[PDB]
């Protein structure tokens, strides 16, 4: 419910409001292929007659190595979420013992 | 001894005269029942 | 997920440093938080080893998870017994009323 | 040995021996207790009043029904109710006495367990068994296939039995009932003017609910008819001396059986209960559903309900069938004349649950044995 | 739908708030 | 053309236009009547006076209230705070204005008639609407869901709305407020030495009651601190200069809001009241009730009244379940505040009661206009 | 152009693109009305929710199913669900893309009418396809052959497949699934003293089914298992805060496919279907139906159903030869994962119903040209 550039610079900040574990996950089954960031380097022409599908792409692609940010803060937000449920559990569990 | 004594094996009307058969009679029964 | 956290330290490092002013405190926190919970499995393995010699089960045979469900289902039947006892002394103090 | 049938309804408690026609002791299920301070010392000031007496003094009682939709929450009050209806009422010790005892379906179990365990050590019969009241319906209608639509003060339920075989997929169960209706009244008659707040006024709403209200036969017509002249508005006088008259409140109140979203129900009404109880059923038998609809409970003793009834059905129905509702006059006490008929009946006597059988089985043979 | 494709391709809350503070 | 917003409470009439914090007239509801023989000739005698003049002069004054727990009893007396309040405190004709009204839930009819036949009859408006006040207080809340507590000077009522749909078969209503406390606040002055008898000096009683009472969060260590050292107790100053000092009866005037058996009442308490209307809610809607809890009115101002109903949710409640209570500060005008809102609103300009709908229908549109 | 999947099954609509790997818009079939009277005027009130919206605001809502064993009987909630599938889940033009359907066997023929001529006439494509969901699911399971079992929510239906070739005599239809499941469920948590009755409570139940129950490896083992020790017994939480754990119903409720007369249904079991399905074929292939035994359908997630229909087929089936139940971890969504395929297949371009072939043929070709 935003434009491209709001989520474009909310990924190169790392800000976890809205962003939990799903949707991260299909970003990264939609990652921009070898050919498709090939072909998005070559355009020479005016920017605005492109889709909005191509400018998601180079808005991300304007930050350094977005991959490995998606994928630690998708980690990140899953190893608190891990955390929080296996600790008191395991304390439980040596408690129990 | 409470354990012995509960947890122990233990030792080891004038007759209706009708002539008819009983099939007809109770399902006369049955049909006046619902009057 | 410490694993993936350590890859990920390691990819980070390698990286530029506007990734690693961002991430690298997150996922040291992450790294040391799962390192803390390693050693607290570490400890629960040793009061598994202990329950082992204290029940006279064999180390590599007993299972935790089948000795709390018997603890579970024993605490049941002696809240059960309790009750039921309970019960019992109160029927025979109003059949004496 | 003489046997007891205690129908313990929601609102009245209808309790009595066997072979007989009408029920001895027909009697609300309340507990009173004293909310004000007593100044006069002695003179027997009881900490609590059960039944009628409950009734006399309602004053300066609060009084609270065990019974709430057939299942019992309080328990040491319901206890308070037995001993009554065993030593006061009928005056018999109930360990010389079997005692069968009706039930709602679709009860939870947990209530037939702790009244299995209370008629077998506190009130300890020879035997009891635990019925259900729509099967008795069927008995005092005298009859074999029928479905019995059973309404009483919390539960309205929906039985259909073919040549003695009940449908258990499709007995339906509705939480909608008399007191229902009472509180319904209580809503509505703030509206012409009258306040009624207590538990104490819900014996006068009550009252004035038995007395004056009738379901009618067409709804907009009669509220037509009590909107456009005043000769449906009739008169009723207060225990304080003040006179009301009350217009459309008088079916208002009944119509929330046919239509449960007066209260705020999403539930549908008894007429399309019963016609979703006979097209749960196998075909063959639907026919014979549809002239021997019987209805009992004090809630269906309106004097318009059996007419509405018939036009609901068909109107559901197709028009081949004669519909014809069985609405005896004297419904009110079905419940416990088919028990006093099922507790007379001579192959009745192997199906009690014994004293011996609990002792060796637990308080769970009550699930194995009663349905 | 044909004609509709053929003629195509071709406040409250701060009122009340500003009066609040008169009272 | 601005609307009117003139919440007629059973203490305070609040009246004003659209669009305000404070209601541009506050005053209490009173008419008073000379009791006394006037020797002296002229200097602008009068055979009544109302409002604010009243109160100034009620040493020489029996004065009445018109409204008593909702319902208006006498109408003369009505019609004379109406003209007050139009004529006199805002200097408005109300020909050229409409009026939203406000009502307690569960109100007679024929106060609705009156109000609605006097209102196009005596002061003939171009429109009126008929309004509920606890959807007043959830709109001034600035929110959709939860469920609101009102207590005025007569009505405490609670109402909940999830998504704009209230439950109607949820409302509660309850006959215990100010106005109540203020009489058993005089019944317990009686103890430490202090009579207030008439009515003027109901006015001096519900001032120490406004000024130096205050809720306790616990009933019985209140007690012990009480009874052990007197650091609770407070002095107030009467106008012909006599000082009192009052002690653990700061904190049981407000407690019979919790605890209603002190004046004499069956019904249970504000809590157990905000409870049960929240269980009686479909069972989705629960956890957005229990974090919007909202109450309004004069009666809900003292200094420790969220924190003790905090308390005793949070008791009844189960503990998972974050119990949050909206208290703002403003909450005293908040029930006019709303009608600010609604009144101004866009989408209400549809719903208004005209003079040619009334002028077909007769005084009786405004049961099937209204709520 | 790229190809639609929808599976428009009786709980859940599955849809999504051709060539994906998992359905992208997987949401349940639902047309929620609001049922209480909404008292709030403005931002937005709706009068018809469909889909996760009817699930989030369900306390409100009277939520009605469209489907019902597989034959829709409201035509214009259904309209709405496919609007909603179609306008708001994709986003797409249903007239620019192709579409395939799921239906189950042994439906009535003016069903499939109704759908071809509502999918062709309001949101008409340039093709659409009817097909059977059985060889969607041996579509996914990437063989030949196999007996497919494919349980939804209102159709538990048997096929057997042998080289491509279907036995429709052999095809069997069941109308018994997880909607049963679900009522039965509401039936028997009564027992334990929670009572569900509304149609917003029936998601709950199917959260604590989906959640908590298991298909039992031996019934009666279990039965004595859950009677002598509460190790069975687990434990959820309802949206209101309240804990519930249940014992044995966590497998009495799934123990209804395999035992069809707990709801009152004459018909055996799937075991019995899948082996009289088997039995019915030429007798040359049934040692490929024995090890090819394909289960879909979300009924099929229990996590104890292939052990327990391998050991019950084994038991029917002579024991000189093996029996292997192929249950994928995603046969959940495997309708639509082979409707994927078979949308992307490139012999399948031949076989669409175009929309000039239903202009002159009538909507009559979706019998000829469908199985
Ligand atoms: N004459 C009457 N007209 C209408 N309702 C009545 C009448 N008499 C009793 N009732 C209602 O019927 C209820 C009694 O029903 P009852 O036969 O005791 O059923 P149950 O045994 O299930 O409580 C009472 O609560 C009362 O409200
Ligand atoms: N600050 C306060 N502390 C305690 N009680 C108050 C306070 N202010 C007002 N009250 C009491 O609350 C009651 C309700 O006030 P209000 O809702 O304005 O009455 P109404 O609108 O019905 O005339 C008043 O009768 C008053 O006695
Ligand atoms: N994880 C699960 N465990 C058990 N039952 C499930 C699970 N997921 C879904 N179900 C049940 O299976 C049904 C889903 O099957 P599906 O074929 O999607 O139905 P439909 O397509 O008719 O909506 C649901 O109605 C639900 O009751
Ligand atoms: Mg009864
Ligand atoms: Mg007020
Ligand atoms: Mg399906």
């Amino acid at each position: 419910k935003c434009s491209n550039e709001e989520v474009a610079a909310m990924i190169r900040a790392g800000d976890t409001t809205k962003f939990d574990v799903e949707v991260l996950k299909q970003l990264l089954k939609l990652l921009p292929e070898k050919h498709e960031i090939e072909n998005l380097r070559a355009f020479t022409e005016e920017r605005a007659k492109l889709a909005s599908a191509d400018h998601f792409y180079l808005l991300l692609l304007a930050i350094p190595c977005y991959q490995l940010r998606i994928e630690c803060m998708l980690l990140c937000e899953g190893a608190a979420a891990v955390l929080d449920m296996v600790r008191p559990k395991a304390q439980l569990v040596l408690a129990a013992c | 001894s409470s354990i012995e004594r509960l947890f122990s094996f233990p030792a080891a009307e004038p007759k209706e005269i009708t002539f008819l058969d009983a099939k007809k009679s109770l399902n006369l029964n049955i049909f006046l029942k619902q009057f | 997920n410490l694993k993936k956290l350590l890859e990920t330290e390691r990819k980070v490092s390698a990286s530029v440093a506007e990734v690693q002013e961002q991430y690298t405190e997150r996922l040291q926190a992450s790294i040391s938080a799962f390192r803390a919970l390693d050693e607290l499995f570490e400890a629960i393995e040793q009061k598994q080893r202990e329950l082992a010699d204290y029940l006279c089960e064999d180390a590599q045979q007993l299972s935790l998870e089948d000795t709390f469900s018997t603890m579970k289902a024993f605490r049941d039947l002696f809240l059960r017994a309790l009750k039921e006892n309970k019960d019992r002394k109160e029927q025979a103090a109003k059949a004496e009323r | 040995t003489t046997a007891l049938v205690c129908d313990n309804g929601s609102g009245l408690v209808k309790a009595g021996f066997a072979g007989d026609d009408a029920p001895r002791a027909v009697f609300p299920s309340i507990v009173g207790r004293p909310r004000h301070q007593g100044v006069m010392v002695g003179m027997g000031q009881k900490d609590s009043y059960v039944g009628d007496e409950a009734q006399s003094k309602r004053g300066i009682l609060t009084l609270k029904y065990p019974i709430e939709h057939g299942i019992i929450t309080n328990w040491d009050d319901m206890e308070k109710i037995w001993h009554h209806t065993f030593y006061n009422e009928l005056r018999v010790a109930p360990e010389e006495h079997p005692t069968l005892l009706t039930e709602a379906p679709l009860n939870p179990k947990a209530n037939r367990e702790k009244m299995t365990q209370i008629m077998f050590e506190t009130f300890n019969v020879p035997a009891m068994y635990v019925a259900i009241q729509a099967v008795l319906s069927l008995y005092a209608s005298g009859r074999t296939t029928g479905i019995v639509l059973d309404s009483g003060d919390g539960v309205t339920h929906n039985v259909p039995i073919y040549e003695g075989y009940a449908l258990p997929h499709a007995i339906m169960r509705l939480d909608l009932a008399g007191r229902d209706l009472t509180d319904y009244l209580m809503k509505i008659l703030t509206e012409r003017g009258y306040s009624f707040v207590t538990t104490a006024e819900r014996e006068i709403v009550r009252d004035i609910k038995e007395k004056l209200c009738y379901v009618a036969l067409d709804f907009e017509n009669e509220m037509a008819t009590a909107a456009s002249s005043s000769s449906l508005e009739k008169s009723y006088e207060l225990p304080d001396g003040q006179v009301i008259t009350i217009g459309n409140e008088r079916f208002r109140c009944p119509e929330t059986l046919f239509q449960p979203s007066f209260i705020g129900m999403e539930s549908a009404g008894i007429h399309e209960t019963t016609y979703n109880s006979i097209m749960k059923c196998d075909i063959d038998i639907r026919k014979d559903l549809y002239a021997n609809n019987v209805m009992s409970g004090g809630t269906t003793m309106y004097p318009g309900i059996a007419d509405r009834m018939q036009k609901e059905i068909t109107a559901l129905a197709p028009s081949t069938m004669k519909i014809k509702i069985i609405a005896p006059p004297e419904r009110k006490y079905s419940v416990w004349i088919g028990g006093s008929i099922l507790a007379s009946l001579s192959t009745f006597q192997q199906m009690w649950i014994t004293k011996q059988e609990y002792d060796e089985a637990g308080p769970s043979i009550v699930h194995r044995k009663c349905f | 739908r044909k004609q509709q494709l053929a003629e195509e391709e071709a406040c409250v809350i701060d009122a009340l708030l500003a009066d609040i503070r008169k009272g």
